């Protein structure tokens, strides 16, 4: 599933025996119910740009 | 970097300014707090290695606003299979002697999985590659941050076409124009090529080597960082080491 779309995935995403796909956040993140959206957890997470962000 | 433009101030918080001796040496990229990511070959002439330092929050040159950061290079990184004064492995991994504070001008960039990264970031067709580097071939260096996009190439395509020349290895890839108006530039080594998916931008390549700066038929050629994300995540994981020069056994 990761391999097409990265498995919906918004960051990282792990293949499972079966149809099963896990998405995963980089550190600073958490993972949303939907099971594909990442949300930041800190006041400066990685790769987003706070003057772009606060705007 | 040629023909980019300047990159308003705080739009690239994870550049990284390396300086010998109070002089500018090379680009870098911070990933995290203590770590900075830059290219091997930036340290091919270092013998003061107690005088090499990181700046965080730089973008002018000729003024101090408050917002830079400099810390000392604690531990420089190389991967055994470095050669010097070559340009293979063109990575080197920087640990600070104490962490940077992050602020709305210092922000790491984000160093992604291996799988995600030649899956999905490796099809993102332009990234962003920045620094203070030459604004021309032959010319003076910037005083104000640059940035330029680039689009990257496959292989085959870079060598098919671009006109004692260095081969285009797997740690490699090609990325920007060969009409001679686009690209990074001597300077510019060790700095990001940053790729944004889905809101977040990601480390995908390292200023590395070119024939000149911006020369016809030739594309500027990065370090594919993708095949050493599992070798920084476990110097990362590791305790210091004296000495500031380390070379770590790659794979
Ligand atoms: O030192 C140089 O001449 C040099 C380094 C470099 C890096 C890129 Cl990615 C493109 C062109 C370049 N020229
Ligand atoms: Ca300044």
């Amino acid at each position: 599933i990761c391999v097409n779309e990265n498995g919906g995935c918004e960051q990282y995403c792990s293949d499972h025996t079966g149809t099963k796909r896990s998405c995963r956040c980089h550190e600073g993140y958490s993972l949303l119910a939907d099971g594909v959206s990442c949300t930041p957890t800190v006041e400066y997470p990685c790769g987003k740009i706070p003057i772009l962000e606060k705007r | 970097i040629v023909g980019g433009k300047v990159c308003p101030k705080g739009e690239c918080p994870w550049q990284v300014l390396l300086l010998v001796n109070g002089a500018q040496l090379c680009g870098g990229t911070l990933i995290n707090t203590i770590w900075v990511v830059s290219a091997a070959h930036c340290f091919d002439k270092i013998k003061n290695w107690r005088n090499l330092i990181a700046v965080l929050g730089e973008h002018d040159l000729s003024e101090h606003d408050g917002d830079e950061q400099s810390r000392r290079v604690a531990q420089v990184i190389i991967p055994s299979t470095y050669v010097p004064g070559t340009t293979n492995h063109d990575i080197a991994l920087l640990r600070l002697h104490q962490p940077v504070v992050l602020t709305d001008h210092v922000v790491p960039l984000c160093l992604p999985e291996r799988t995600f990264s030649e899956r999905t970031l490796a099809f993102v067709r332009f990234s962003l590659v920045s620094g203070w580097g030459q604004l021309l071939d032959r010319g003076a260096t910037a005083l104000e941050l640059m940035v330029l996009n680039v689009p990257r190439l496959m292989t085959q395509d870079c060598l098919q076409q671009s006109r004692d020349s260095p081969n285009i290895t797997e740690y490699m890839f090609c990325a920007g124009y060969s009409d001679g108006s686009k690209d990074s530039c001597k300077g510019d080594s060790g700095g990001p090529h940053a790729t944004h998916y889905r809101g977040t931008w990601y480390l995908t390549g390292i200023v590395s080597w070119g024939q000149g700066c911006a020369t016809v038929g030739h594309f500027g050629v990065y370090t594919r960082v993708s095949q050493y994300i599992e070798w920084l995540q476990k110097l990362m994981r590791s305790e210091p080491r004296p000495g500031v020069l380390l070379r770590a056994p790659f794979p």
